[PDB]
RNA sequence: CAUAGCCCAGCUUGGCGGGCGAAGGCCAAGACGGAGAUGAGGUGCGC
């Protein structure tokens, strides 16, 4: 049914918005970290002959992580504020997708868990030195509401 | 017009596999497995009938006793090795081996002498085998969903395999058929029926959308190869992206077709006569690669008359820049393409050369082996970690059944771990992350651990095939010998070079001559003296008994091959 | 997730541009009979 197709389309749309919000939140954290002059200097520094470069690159990579740890406490409020900002924006998507949309709330809840599950895996994965991330997945194709009319 | 040719066409990787094709491969697997089981049953019946003869019974009892003595002496030798932690006992074991071989010869003789008596029994069993196969066909086709062409292809593969195994058992290794697990990789086929007094199934007939085979196989957009060789590679590879309609099979008594995206690189000559088309599905590192093969009949080529005689010789002696896999000599100077001059070396006169394989093949295969070892160690680490977690925690149901540490401890193949991981994608358990963190990583490695190998091996094959071409370009006659250390020989593998050279010479019509290489290496070309010692040749060069000067054994080999040819 | 390999219209080799389980392909030289990884015995599927 077209209702089924539209719900999936809304489901695909919601994930992109959540992915879009995450990277901006991810970028905001990067901007928050880059505020410290020590962090910025390391990032510029970060920016047989193979081994020497690799060693210096990771040392620069480690130093940037080292600078993150020392000033982690002093930036906790700033990180939380953007974290609170992300939650509010994520809350706003519920109104647009569910309160003002025909998407089923169970579908939103399920995807929200999946993204939140995904970021937890991702966040620790990048920590030790093993990088990977969310990227935009292209759309490929009770049953919620329909102009406020529930359909089955 | 007798020669058969087979042309390959690749399938698009962004092509899925329909449900009908999976059903066909599943049925083909089941047929092959029942056939293997019946083959083993038939072999067991034959062995029992052989054993029925009291002389054969006595010979078999003697053989069993000799085998028991041999294994007992092997156990004693193993115990002596363990106690020494690393000659008379070995001599006793050798005596037991000799006795076992003598008993085996006696058993073979006993079978041979009474062979004419159980011929009726053997024929009756074979007839029952044929009847069982016919019943299988009646089930799979007359009452099943298999297409009769695929059944014929599987039967032909099976009967080829049984002859291979019988030859191996006659020629040594007591190998046998082994059941296999349905990984999802198989073979399907379609035949082209041409009754008597019928027009040739021309490739142009196939491209017709209203042809006599529009319901069986249809490859639109054929081109004459004479025009084809002038089209640029651009329009060539853009023109070949075509859509093959193929009869695939029936489901609930309804024919089903598939529409493969294929990229055709060479077309068939207009006078050809197609025979059949077989679709092969291969699995490598969890990627379904497919390939369509078309077989036809083509007129032969006139054999050449002019062209220097070229002699080839094989080895596996090493060289600093790669394995030195062959040495060739020519009657007259030869021309070697510039793109191969670093693989097919040539001398000053142009009549002699060395074929080496660049060492990059060896390095890549070594990388594959090291990735295999590292994968094994990481596999063990994951096994230990999952066992520990299972011991210390609850077990969420897998396949709706509790998981036990003993069963997990007995796993050796990655397959069980993979299925469990895909089962626990999102259980939320930490082990699941531990069970996914491994998984993804290895499939990156698994790809490499396989693909590189094939890719690397492909490269080597290419060189050999290319070499074949150049010789058939000039040679009026080609001669071949009838001939870590083993690993290097498994990497270079001159057997491939011999097979490719013979195949190319057959296709091009050049005469191939198998020289009797008997008493050649011990023979020096210049001094004409044989050398009885069989250990001096392990190094190069070797001193000559009849002349007292070191010489190239391979160069003398090719010189002798040419001399014997030039008689 | 290792630090260079693998993949992105048959195959191998080069070159341009991309992807790390997903994407995105383009160009050039050459060659080409499909039918061999002991890892399994599941009685449909390493998604
Ligand atoms: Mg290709
Ligand atoms: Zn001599």
């Amino acid at each position: 049914p077209e209702v089924l197709r539209q719900q999936l389309w809304l489901a695909h749309n919601l994930r992109e918005d959540l992915v879009s919000l995450q990277l901006a939140y991810d970028d905001d954290l990067k901007a928050i970290w880059s505020s410290y002059p020590d962090v910025a200097q390391a990032e510029d520094t970060m920016a047989q002959q193979l081994r020497d470069a690799k060693k210096r690159l990771k040392d620069a990579r480690q130093a940037r992580r080292d600078a993150i740890a020392v000033v982690k406490d002093d930036a906790a409020e700033r990180r939380k504020a953007r974290s609170d900002q992300l939650a509010a924006d994520q809350k706003a998507l519920y109104g647009q997708y569910c309160r003002d949309g025909d998407l089923y709330w169970a579908s939103f809840n399920t995807v929200l868990d999946h993204h939140k599950t995904a970021v937890k895996r991702i966040a620790a994965q990048r920590a030790s030195g093993k990088p990977a991330t969310l990227r935009h997945h292209r759309f490929d194709g009770r049953c919620g509401s329909t102009d406020g009319q529930p359909q089955w | 017009m007798t020669t058969m040719t087979v042309h390959t066409m690749g399938v698009h990787y962004k092509w899925q596999i329909p449900e009908v094709l999976r059903q066909q491969l599943w049925l083909a697997h089941n047929l092959r497995e029942d056939l293997v089981s019946l083959q083993l049953a038939y072999d067991d019946d034959l062995k029992a009938i052989w054993s029925s003869y009291p002389d054969v019974a006595q010979a078999e009892d003697t053989m069993a006793a000799a085998e028991a003595d041999a294994v007992a002496l092997s156990e004693r030798v193993k115990q002596a090795r363990i106690e020494a932690r690393s000659t008379e006992l070995t001599q006793q074991l050798r005596d037991a081996k000799k006795r076992l071989k003598d008993a085996r010869q006696a058993r073979r003789d006993a079978i041979a002498v009474v062979k004419d008596d159980a011929a009726e029994r053997r024929k009756a069993r074979s007839d029952q085998l044929a009847a069982d196969q016919k019943a299988l066909y009646g089930q799979y086709c007359r009452d099943g969903d298999l297409y009769w062409a695929s059944f014929n292809t599987v039967l032909d593969h099976h009967k080829t395999a049984v002859k291979r195994i019988a030859a191996q058992r006659a020629s040594g290794k007591p190998a046998t058929l082994r059941h296999h697990r349905f990984d999802g990789s198989g073979t399907i086929a379609v035949q082209l029926q041409r009754q008597a007094g019928a027009p040739p199934r021309t490739p142009m007939v196939l491209a017709d959308e209203a042809g006599k085979y529009r319901n069986v196989l249809h490859i639109p957009g054929w081109t004459d190869p004479d025009v084809w060789e002038q089209m640029t590679r651009s329009q060539c590879r853009q023109s070949g992206r075509v859509t093959v309609r193929m009869r695939c099979g029936s489901t609930d008594g309804q024919p089903q077709w598939i529409d493969l995206p294929v990229q055709v690189h060479r077309w068939l000559p207009a006078d050809a006569d197609i025979t059949g088309a077989e679709l092969v599905v291969t699995r490598v590192a969890g990627i379904y690669r497919a390939k369509l093969c078309v077989t036809a009949r083509i007129g032969d080529t006139e054999p050449v008359t002019s062209g220097p005689t070229v002699a080839l010789h094989l080895g596996w002696r090493s060289t600093e820049e790669g394995t030195a896999v062959a040495t060739w000599r020519s009657d007259a100077p030869l021309d070697i393409p510039f793109g191969l001059r670093t693989v097919m070396r040539v001398d000053a006169a142009g009549t002699s050369g060395i074929i080496v394989v660049p060492a990059t093949i060896e390095r890549r295969l070594t990388r594959t082996e090291n990735i295999a070892s590292s994968r094994s160690l990481a596999l063990d680490a994951l096994r230990d970690k999952v066992v520990g977690w299972l011991s210390d925690n609850d077990a969420p149901t897998y396949r709706d059944a509790p998981l036990e540490a003993a069963t997990v401890k007995q796993w050796k193949s990655p397959q069980r771990f993979a299925s469990l991981a895909h089962a626990w994608k999102d259980n939320g358990t930490e082990i699941s992350d531990i069970l996914w963190a491994w998984f993804s990583l290895d499939r990156k490695q698994w790809a490499q651990q396989e693909n590189g190998r094939r890719k690397a091996l492909g490269h080597r094959d290419d060189l050999y095939r290319q070499i074949a071409a150049v010789i058939s370009d000039q040679a009026g006659h080609v001669l071949v010998d009838d001939t870590k250390i083993d690993r290097r020989r498994d990497h270079a593998a001159p057997g491939g070079l011999r097979a490719s050279v013979v195949a190319a010479m057959t296709r091009d019509g050049v005469p191939v001559t198998i020289v009797a290489a008997a008493d050649f290496t011990r023979t020096h070309s210049r001094c004409g003296h044989v050398n009885p010692a069989d250990d001096r040749y392990l190094s190069n060069p070797v001193r000559c008994d009849g002349c007292g000067a070191m010489y190239d054994q391979d160069r003398s080999f090719v010189t002798l091959m040419l001399r014997a040819a030039t008689a």
